[PDB]
């Protein structure tokens, strides 16, 4: 815990970046969060959206 | 069947032609939700159910 000011800096980036990683699953109203879901089924008028 | 007695029947371990129906002109209506009608022969599904 002598280094615990260093090690505190370590973990705030991880965790934000990790943060920002798990967002990517999220749908925000979408169908699939998977971009690849959405191309692999969809026509392009509906895909869009 | 009746309408208020409809069957069903379930499709698993086989190879699903869609181009089949979907190209069939003696249909009168064929409408997908959430798939495009003609991308259907590239999809896999844990099973379908009629």
């Amino acid at each position: 815990s002598a280094l615990g000011k260093l090690q505190d800096v370590v973990n705030q980036n991880a965790q934000a970046l990790n943060t920002l990683v798990k967002q990517l699953s999220s749908n925000f109203g979408a169908i699939s969060s998977v971009l690849n879901d959405i191309l692999s089924r969809l026509d392009p008028p509906e895909a869009e959206v | 069947a009746s309408v208020y007695a409809w069957n069903r029947k379930r499709i698993s371990n086989c190879v699903a032609d869609y181009s089949v129906l979907y190209n069939s002109a003696s249909f009168s209506t064929f409408k997908c939700y959430g798939v495009s009608p003609t991308k259907l022969n590239d999809l896999c599904f844990t099973n379908v159910y009629a």
